[PDB]
């Protein structure tokens, strides 16, 4: 009849030692729209330049050590869906067709 | 990505948004549920001259 | 309810970043509004989810 | 005779609390299309894509723009999106008619409608007319 | 034999079968275009089928 469950999280029991801790660093991260966030890192820790801040947008490191900006590609354009299946000469034929069309529409 | 009205100022009694704007609630529902456009500003002196 | 809100938010965001015709945009906005309405008080307006 | 018309057009506005009903009455406005119209819209879209690609290779120090030629090639560029959105609004009803038979399980109905709309956007991107078939056959896959 | 039914028969305000059928269809199915033939059959379906 009795039923139990478990929140999947460890419950450890030590004392809240306020005095003796691992010493730590503080790194200032800045987002795009002039927002400052200071993140407590450890001493023995490399400080990453890029960061997802408390703001939720991307926040960079306040010293300009220049992480790599994009190094990526655009996914696929509608131009790419067109160009992978058509000819540029064909598109030129359609363009000159529509140009002569707006010609015949506009001045006679 | 888009603004949202809190429902407690719209669908109570009386309509708090309806009193604050002095509009009909049965027309405000056509505003916020995208059933009706509404003019929010106008240049009166430009039309006037 | 939170999953409905997050899904409709991301769908709206991708529609805006794509560029979408008007009816689908206002549809997704109204669905987002009703999602937040169901999040706060289900059954306050219309039909309870 | 006007009593039945006033009843059918007045009972719909009072009872309108359904967003689904609102969307159906929304999509009932734009008329359907046929084959040669779809071919012409596809041509206008592809003309707009090649026009904005010509503007793209322009966008460097390509050429000083002739004036009337510039304004009507930008007309071509902007006009293809009108054909695109017109075809989208046309086949919204196809999206609804395909999506209607997957309901009652998993998700809500309007969410399925919007995802089918996004698939229709993908199909109207990758649609070819030169194979000479109906748009619905090729779009049903993506939907 | 009753002024009850005679008062209701003078409060008829609709003389004719199809007008009564479409009034019933209006009050039964509101949000629906009327047809005079299905109104007689749906009533025949709802009580006799």
């Amino acid at each position: 009849r009795v039923l139990r469950g478990s929140r999947l999280g460890a419950v450890s029991y030590e004392t809240d030692r306020n005095h003796d801790l691992a010493p730590r660093q503080i790194a200032r991260y800045r987002t795009d729209n002039g927002e400052e966030f200071e993140v407590p890192f450890a001493d023995d820790a490399e400080i990453p330049g890029t960061w997802l801040c408390r703001n939720g947008m991307e926040g960079t490191l306040i010293e300009g050590d220049l992480p790599e900006p994009k190094k990526v590609k655009p996914p696929r354009t509608h131009w790419d869906m067109l160009l992978e299946r058509r000819s540029i000469e064909e598109l030129e034929e359609l363009l000159k067709e529509r140009l002569e069309l707006i010609r015949s529409r506009r001045r006679g | 990505a888009a603004p949202v009205t809190h429902i407690w100022y719209f669908k109570g009694v009386p309509s708090r948004l309806g009193y604050l704007l002095d509009l009909a609630p049965k027309d405000l529902e056509k505003i916020i549920y995208f059933a009706a456009y509404v003019i929010t500003s106008v240049d009166e002196e430009m039309r006037h001259n | 309810l939170y999953r409905r809100v997050i899904n409709r938010n991301n769908r709206l965001k991708r529609l805006i970043d794509l560029g979408a015709p008007e009816i689908i945009v206002n549809n997704e906005k109204r669905m987002l509004q009703e999602s937040v309405d169901a999040l706060f008080d289900n059954g306050r307006r219309g039909r309870p989810v | 005779s006007e009593a039945l018309r006033q009843a059918r057009k007045d009972a719909e506005l009072t009872a309108s609390a359904d967003s689904v009903r609102a969307y159906l009455k929304q999509i009932g406005k734009v008329a359907l299309l046929n084959a040669e119209e779809e071919v012409e819209l596809a041509k206008r879209i592809e003309a707009g894509l090649y026009a904005t690609q010509l503007m793209t290779e322009l966008s460097e120090r390509g050429e000083k723009l002739p004036a009337a030629q510039r304004r009507d090639m930008m007309w071509i560029c902007r006009d293809g999106d009108r054909a695109k959105n017109h075809l989208l609004e046309a086949n919204l009803r196809l999206v609804v008619s395909l999506a209607k038979r997957y309901t009652g399980r998993g998700m809500a109905f309007l969410d399925l409608i919007q995802e089918g709309n996004l698939g229709l956007i993908r199909a109207v991107e990758k649609f070819d007319y030169t194979k000479g078939y109906k748009f619905s056959t090729y779009a049903t896959w993506w939907i | 034999f009753s002024e009850i039914m005679r008062s209701t028969l003078e409060k008829d305000n609709t003389v004719g079968t199809d007008e009564a059928l479409l009034d019933i269809y209006r009050k039964l199915r509101p949000g629906e275009p009327p047809t005079k033939e299905s109104a007689q059959t749906l009533l025949e379906n709802l009580f006799f089928k």
